[PDB]
């Protein structure tokens, strides 16, 4: 099975640069059947590039493919802000076709520190039985966020999930949200509730924190 | 034209089967190649197989050979995809892509490559059952600009949608990716930023839909007196 592997994973460029993007496969693609997709969040996949190098009508011409045998490359001259998603590299000359796990290209800015959040769970909540501790980290650059959660100064391990949203269109930045899921006889089995988070933004790992019941 | 368009998502449970549909609007339905391929949540794309109705010829991807059957309707221009044995493993969004071509008919050649795609089928494989969710506020701390927002814990299954004040709130907004928690239920976190002076003034309501539960619940979101 032939193993395409794109380089990099994650790319960040500013709105005008050019972006180049790396394909390998394990051993040789026949007939230079190279492929490549444009894949905006949401949406369905696109075809940019065929034969490798062959630009379909309607596609930009700031698009190019090139690389022939084992290592290709797809090139973007001037990076409009609509370029600005996941890209994949695809073979199609052999009975069974494969992809490549795919390249973000995601935009570059000036670092932005996160407006940290938290926020007690709600006596409704508690009255059920479970008990919701929220992490906000609000509006930051690049992606790259460490969340920690310390009750009564003590790590925590397997019992928070955390989701981020995608780069922001406007302003290109991330936000992200923990949880911290306990139960009502643990919850109120302690005292202070903190979240640590550590970012490029921040010198100082910035810490928030409450108290129960207070 | 040349305007392929799938089914409604599914939400089936495991060892049952799933049928994916995908109508092909104008053009020429029997000449190329519609292949399927999927997309796991987070994850890339990887091509199960492909069909061409003309020759009647079929050819499956491994990993799914014999636990996968695709056919071909040229009566209704419509190719079909079945999934059995299904597993929470197969919970994804399905897409059916035709190939390309240069030219139309004896003139050019298909390009192989996969040029026309489906809006995709997202297809959830779980044995939990549909639930409306739960509704918490996140209260904007008593403690320039603050933060409050509502969580939507405990429903399944996807989506949940969140709009706050009837829609008259849009920038600031932030409706987190949902988690499936162990218990096997989703829940999001949707939040958005307001300028502190507004808050024991303005009432803000975050309006959480969830259609496949068919439930409607809007909750105000008020600071926490104490």
């Amino acid at each position: 099975e032939i193993v395409l592997t794109q380089s990099p994973g994650t790319q960040s460029l500013s709105p005008g640069e050019r972006a180049t993007l790396s394909c390998r496969a394990s051993q040789s693609v026949g007939n230079n059947k190279l492929a490549w997709y444009q894949q905006r969040p949401g949406q369905a996949p696109r075809l940019l590039i065929y034969g490798a190098s062959s630009r379909p009508s309607g596609v930009a011409d700031r698009f190019s493919g090139s690389g022939s045998g084992t290592d290709f490359t797809l090139t973007i001259s001037r990076l409009e802000p609509e370029d600005f998603a996941v890209y994949y590299c695809q073979q199609y000359g052999q009975s069974l076709s494969t992809f490549g796990q795919g390249t973000k290209v995601e935009v570059k800015r000036t670092v932005a520190a996160p407006s940290v959040f938290i926020f007690p769970p709600s006596d409704e909540q508690l009255k059920s039985g479970t008990a919701s501790v929220v992490c906000l980290l609000n509006n930051f650059y690049p992606r790259e966020a460490k969340v920690q959660w310390k009750v009564d100064n003590a790590l925590q391990s397997g019992n928070s999930q955390e989701s981020v949203t995608e780069q922001d269109s406007k302003d290109s930045t991330y936000s992200l949200s923990s949880t911290l899921t306990l139960s009502k006889a643990d919850y109120e089995k302690h005292k202070v509730y903190a979240c640590e988070v550590t970012h490029q933004g921040l010198s100082s790992p910035v810490t928030k924190s409450f108290n129960r019941g207070e | 034209q040349v305007q392929l368009v799938q089914s409604g998502a599914e939400v089936k449970r495991p060892g049952s089967s799933v049928t994916v549909s995908c109508k092909a609007s104008g053009g020429s339905f029997s000449t190329y190649a519609l292949s399927w391929v999927r997309q796991a949540p987070g994850r890339g794309l990887e091509w199960m197989g492909g069909v061409i109705p003309l020759l009647t010829i079929t050819n499956y991807a491994p990993r799914f050979q014999g636990r996968i059957t695709i056919t071909a309707d040229r009566s209704t221009s419509t190719a079909y995809l079945e999934l059995n044995s299904l597993r929470p493993e197969d919970t994804a969004v399905y897409y059916c892509a035709r190939e390309g071509t240069t030219g139309w008919g004896w003139l050019g050649k298909p390009i192989g490559a996969f040029a026309h795609w489906g809006q995709g089928t997202l297809v959830t494989v779980s044995s939990a059952s549909t639930k409306g969710p739960s509704v918490f506020p996140l209260a904007p701390s008593s403690k320039g600009t603050a933060a409050l927002g509502c969580l939507v814990k405990d429903y399944f299954p996807e989506p949940v949608t969140v709009s706050w004040n009837s829609g008259a709130l849009t920038s600031g907004v932030h409706t987190f990716p949902a988690v499936l928690q162990s218990s096997g239920l989703y829940s999001l976190s949707s939040v958005v930023t307001v300028p502190s002076s507004s808050l024991g003034t303005q009432t803000y309501i975050c309006n959480v839909n969830h259609k496949p539960s068919n439930t409607k619940v809007d909750k105000k979101v008020e600071p926490k007196s104490c």
